[PDB]
């Protein structure tokens, strides 16, 4: 099994377990995310008045684009990596996911840091920014989503891998892996921000003994478990990609046969970020007793 | 209190002795005013953009 | 009372430079605009410069643009005109003119006393008469014309009328060609539309002898008519 | 139009001035202040505004007791106050009806009350001369400062019915500077609660 | 002795009831049933004067029908050019707790008052360009609830201390004082000829006052609860009153009794303004339910609904030309509807 891209040797597999295992999982995630986040967008659109609601709106919209994009993942994987739609759908698809995932991650981080300023420094002027300021900062973060992944539209694709045409960026080989470096960073650094904010907010609430009220005690649970769900969703995929880089670095090339199980695990476990897309509406739609 | 109540009842008498007309006449007069001036109200009649300053 | 006094006149060598200052007292100077208007020694008024409230916008006459610069120190209630490369034509008495702009406001309502400074596609305003001999008790008429119609589409017509008495600075009489200025007797009345305007004086008294200047405000630079002398 | 454009400039100057004044005003915290006649307010002709600063906040207290009129007609002005400071002359205890009315007023179901029991020392000395039964015949307990104070404290808090608000009862002897700190930290908790509400999380 | 006076007052009130009932030979609907309805009078937001920082509590129209003055508890009385949305003045108030304002018929003066118990007469046409307080009228024992000008000099005011009074801004003294209400005099409206006026009190009664006699002339009643707003019918022979009891009533002066009752079972919210249109066919009542409900004043049924505010409306001033209706609201957006 082999693939050549950018004059670099690379390896690609098409083991049947992908179409056996992935489609049910990603289909369940599609169902959950479509229903929950669709009803959340419906509420937000026809059932915004605050900056935190603006940030949640940005997060929900990014997730809405991603959930709208999943059925092409469905097709892609029910086709066993035989991308019939060709070049332009392939590249547009690959950006769309990349941009929407990062956007979802960075908004989530922005919502957590917002709650940080809202609960540990309650009087600070950052809590008083107008809705227009929220719109401009949302536009800036959208710009961050765009510029940080715009290269992926220039990446030439699809590539004939034999009896099929491959549409993918996660080819396993040594290169100036910008996209995979982002994949690592978008987990680690937002993990740091999220966990720091959550820890400081629950130590601020407990230090004031204000968790003596039941509603604050429930708030404590939400503010803690947001990081937990984030970790559960993203950690396995990024740690498997770190293995991939470990095995590539130590075991060397030209013996790719052993990586098949780990690539299987990588693709199948990656769908947990979509699982994250299914569970994000818990932050706003399936939220506190107002919901 | 006694003088205040005396003033109260005197005011009641002074208001009681006022003239009055039949309700039919009053309602007819209100309708006559309203229908006589019905053409000159840009709210109950639509106003075209040529006349409207709040375009 | 509201008062405006300017300083900095005198005799300057041609090609030199000089600074003229306008000092305001008794009114909210920061919220008013300020203009400079100058008068040749035996001629009608001519426009010089503008500066809005809060120094937001500035305009200059075409004959002056770049040669002069206008600036104001709002906390000091002082307006400045900085002046370079004085030509032989720049000799004039310079008047500091206040103005304030909002719906129902009356621009150009008050004028300074003026400083004598001497050296060793715009709308054109024209008056059909130079001198009108007149006597008290009779009515009088003065008329003025414009190259372009001053009646803007929003309904305002921006003709202005000023009375200048001999030996004194101008005073506002009629603004926007129908309205009567604050504090002027009821004897005066503006009229006209489009490109022709008329100021009517009823039951004239000797207090109204002087030169009447028509002015337009429809576009910068503003332009004054040659002035009609109502002479006793 | 070369006239209207200057009026437009004027409108955007005074709009900017309005926004700047609003930004300056946003730093203040508005508290309504209430209590019975001569009942502790003074220790801690129309509306009596008073204001102070503490930890760079600019607290404004409105003593509205001068209004000889029905509360219902003007209390809606204070719908936007951050908190209601309610005072009681503990040395007296007749204000419970006023507290009942003000706590469940249609506009204040979401605004928390801060409740200063005041003149506590005089109450403690009075307990040595009169039982609490005199101002509360229903009382069933020993005659001592701590139990009577706890009783009347719970009696005031028992007037609340809406779960959407909290009563921060406190005690002052009208001889200490701790009042400003108590109000500052209570208001800080109140603002944190309001912020968590704004995030859809409280 | 006192009981005899009370019995005589009861006899007088019984005579009032008997005389008023005897004159009721018909109702307004019984005559107006022959008149076609105005149909669906739909109206739309033409402009929106943004710029107040807090809840707007009053608005009034200049007699030229273009300038509108708005007052809000942010502490700024701003004068609006309604044809261009341009703000003309931003008058700073001596106290933020304003509850009413008025624009003088000449346009020279702007009145303002509230929980200060003091009515401030701002002068707009000052020589110095700035707008400054001319007089600080004081003397009510309670908040000044509504005030209107008869001319540039004399201003009538209504205050929570059960009194309405007529001032002279030339001297600051009261020329005449009107007393006789039991509750707070919540609102006031001068008749078109300014010879007499009406005021609605929190005791659910509305009275007719004569400014030259200095005494009451007629007394009206019929709402279950406090009257929040009141306005004359433009013919000068009737006035509409809006109560907190979620109903508006039309009282005829010469018939001395309520003629019609605009109410609908869906409504529980209180009235806040009862202004008419110029032909009198439309009564544009404003409700705490965030809506302004245009009642056909003669058919006594709803002509339409005007909505758009996220908080309660505080005023429904109609232009003197009938060209537009302004609706201030507690969400600070004074929309212009036409
Ligand atoms: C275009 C299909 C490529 C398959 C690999 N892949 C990717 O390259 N980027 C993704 O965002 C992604 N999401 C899932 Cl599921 N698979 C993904």
């Amino acid at each position: 099994h082999f693939l050549e891209i950018d004059k670099k040797n690379c390896c690609v597999f098409r083991d049947d377990f992908i179409v056996k295992v992935l489609p049910p999982v990603l289909g369940l995630e599609f169902i959950f995310g479509l229903l929950g986040n669709g009803l959340a967008l419906w509420i937000f659109c026809f059932h915004s008045w605050k900056s935190s609601r603006i940030f949640l709106f940005n997060l929900a919209v990014a997730d809405f684009l991603l959930i709208i994009c999943l059925p092409f993942l469905m097709d892609n994987y029910v086709r066993r990596w035989d991308w019939k739609f060709g070049d332009i759908p392939c590249r547009l698809m690959l950006f769309m996911l990349a941009m929407n995932r990062q956007g979802s991650i960075i908004f989530l981080t922005v919502v957590a840091v917002d709650r940080y300023f809202r609960v540990v420094h309650p009087h600070h002027a950052l809590n008083k920014i107008s809705n227009r300021t929220a719109a401009i900062i949302s536009c800036l973060l959208w710009g961050i989503t765009i510029g940080l992944t715009v290269h992926l539209l220039k990446k030439k694709m699809p590539i004939q891998n034999g009896g099929a045409n491959l549409c993918s960026s996660f080819s396993i080989c040594h290169t100036f892996q910008w996209h995979e470096a982002m994949f690592l960073l978008e987990f680690f650094l937002p993990l740091g921000i999220i966990l720091f904010c959550s820890a400081r907010i629950i130590w601020s609430l407990r230090q004031r003994q204000m968790d003596r009220h039941a509603k604050i005690k429930r708030a404590i649970t939400f503010i803690m478990v947001v990081a937990i769900v984030f970790v559960i969703c993203f950690l396995p995929s990024v740690v498997v990609r770190i293995r991939i880089f470990w095995l590539l670095h130590t075991s060397g090339t030209q013996n790719c046969e052993v990586y098949r199980s780990v690539d299987l695990a990588f693709f199948i476990t990656l769908s947990f970020t979509y699982m994250n897309s299914m569970l994000d509406p818990v932050v706003y739609y399936f939220s506190s007793p107002s919901f | 209190s006694i003088a205040q109540a005396r003033k109260l009842v005197e005011q009641l008498k002074m208001e009681a002795n006022i003239d009055r007309i039949k309700v039919s006449k009053a309602a007819a007069d209100l309708m006559a005013y309203c229908e006589a001036h019905a053409k000159e109200d840009p709210l109950l009649t639509p106003v075209p953009a040529s006349e409207n300053p709040f375009r | 009372d509201v008062q405006l006094v300017e300083s900095g006149g005198g005799l300057v060598q041609p090609g030199g430079s000089r600074k003229l200052s306008c000092s305001a007292s008794g009114f909210a100077f920061s919220s008013f605009g300020m203009h400079w208007v100058r008068q040749a020694p035996e001629k009608g008024l001519e426009w010089v410069a503008y500066i809005s409230s809060g120094s937001g916008t500035i305009y200059y006459a075409d004959t002056v643009k770049g040669r002069f610069t206008i600036s104001r120190d709002d906390p000091k209630n002082t307006l400045f005109l900085q002046m370079t490369s004085l030509r032989s034509e720049d000799t004039a008495m310079y008047y500091c003119v206040r103005s304030i702009y909002y719906y129902g406001s009356s621009p150009f309502d008050f004028w300074g006393q003026g400083t004598t400074l001497t050296v060793s596609s715009d709308i054109v305003m024209t008056q059909a008469t130079s001198s009108v001999p007149v006597t008290p008790g009779e009515s009088v008429s003065i008329s003025c014309r414009s190259s372009k119609s001053l009646l803007h589409s929003n309904g305002n017509t921006y003709l202005y009328w000023f009375l200048q008495r001999p030996g004194q600075s101008p005073q506002l009489l009629i603004y926007r060609m129908s309205n009567l200025a604050s504090g002027v007797p009821d004897r005066f009345s503006g009229s006209g539309s489009g490109t022709a305007f008329t100021l009517t004086i009823s039951r004239l008294e000797a207090e109204d002898v002087g030169v009447y200047y028509c002015m337009q405000h429809l576009e910068y630079p503003l332009t004054f008519g040659a002035g009609t002398k109502l002479e006793l | 139009s070369a006239e209207e454009r200057a009026a437009l400039e004027r409108s955007k100057a005074i709009e900017k001035n309005l926004k700047e004044d609003g930004i300056s005003a946003a730093k203040d915290v508005k508290l309504l202040l209430l209590g019975a006649d001569n009942s502790g307010k003074s220790t801690i002709t129309g509306i009596v505004e008073t204001h102070f600063t503490f930890k760079n906040l600019h607290f404004r207290l409105f003593d509205v007791g001068g209004q000889r009129s029905e509360r219902k007609k003007w209390i809606h002005c204070f719908e936007d106050v951050t908190a209601i400071i309610f005072c009681v002359d503990l040395s007296d205890h007749e204000s419970l009806m006023l507290f009942d009315s003000i706590c469940n007023n249609k506009f204040f179901i979401d605004t928390s009350i801060i409740l200063f029991l005041n003149k506590k020392d005089l109450f403690g000395e009075k307990i040595k001369k009169s039982p609490l039964t005199i101002c509360f015949p229903e009382y069933t307990g020993p005659n001592t400062y701590e139990d009577a104070a706890a009783y009347i404290q719970a009696q005031f808090e028992s007037k609340n019915r809406s779960p959407n608000k909290e009563i921060y009862c406190h005690m002052t002897c009208a001889t200490d500077t701790n009042n400003a700190q108590v109000i500052f930290d209570a208001v800080t908790d109140i603002i944190i609660a309001n912020n968590l509400r704004g995030c859809g999380l409280y | 002795e006192l009981d005899q006076l009370r019995q005589e007052a009861e006899q007088l009130k019984n005579q009032i009831r008997d005389a008023r009932k005897a004159c009721a030979d018909a109702t307004l609907s019984q005559i107006t049933n022959n008149i076609d309805p105005v149909g669906r009078i739909q109206m739309r937001t033409r402009r929106t004067l943004r710029g107040h920082l807090a809840k707007i509590y009053a608005m009034h129209w200049g007699t030229d029908s273009r300038l509108l003055v708005s007052a809000s508890q942010d502490g700024k009385l701003i004068i609006w050019d309604s044809y261009t949305t341009n703000k003309v003045h931003a008058i700073p108030l001596r106290s933020s707790w304003v509850m009413t304002c008025a624009y003088a018929p000449s346009g020279n003066y702007v009145a303002c008052g509230g929980l200060d118990n003091i009515c401030s007469i701002y002068n707009l046409k000052t020589r110095e360009g700035n707008v400054r307080v001319s007089r600080e009228l004081a003397g009510h024992t309670g908040y000044l609830s509504c005030c209107r000008f008869l001319d540039d000099n004399q201003i009538v005011t209504s205050s929570g201390d059960t009194t309405c009074a007529l001032w002279d801004i030339e001297t600051g003294q009261q020329t005449t004082t009107f007393t006789g209400h039991t509750g707070d005099v919540m609102s006031l409206s001068l008749a078109p000829d300014t010879r007499l006026f009406v005021s609605g009190a929190c005791d659910a009664s509305a009275k007719l006052w004569d400014v030259r006699e200095g005494m009451c002339r007629q007394t009206f009643t019929g709402h279950e609860s406090d009257i929040n707003a009141i306005c004359f019918f433009p013919n000068g022979n009737a006035f509409a009153t809006g109560s907190d009891d979620a109903t508006c009533r039309l009282f005829d002066l010469r018939a001395d009794q309520e003629l019609m009752t605009y109410s609908h079972d869906n409504i529980i919210c209180g009235i806040t303004s009862v202004s008419f249109s110029k032909s009198g066919r439309l009564l544009l009542a404003g409700y705490d339910d965030f809506n302004c409900n245009v009642w056909d004043a003669l058919k006594a049924d709803r002509a339409g609904v005007l909505a758009g505010h996220d908080n309660r409306v505080s005023c429904l001033g109609v232009t003197d030309d009938g060209m537009a209706v302004a609706t201030g609201s507690w969400d600070s957006f004074l929309k212009i509807w036409n």
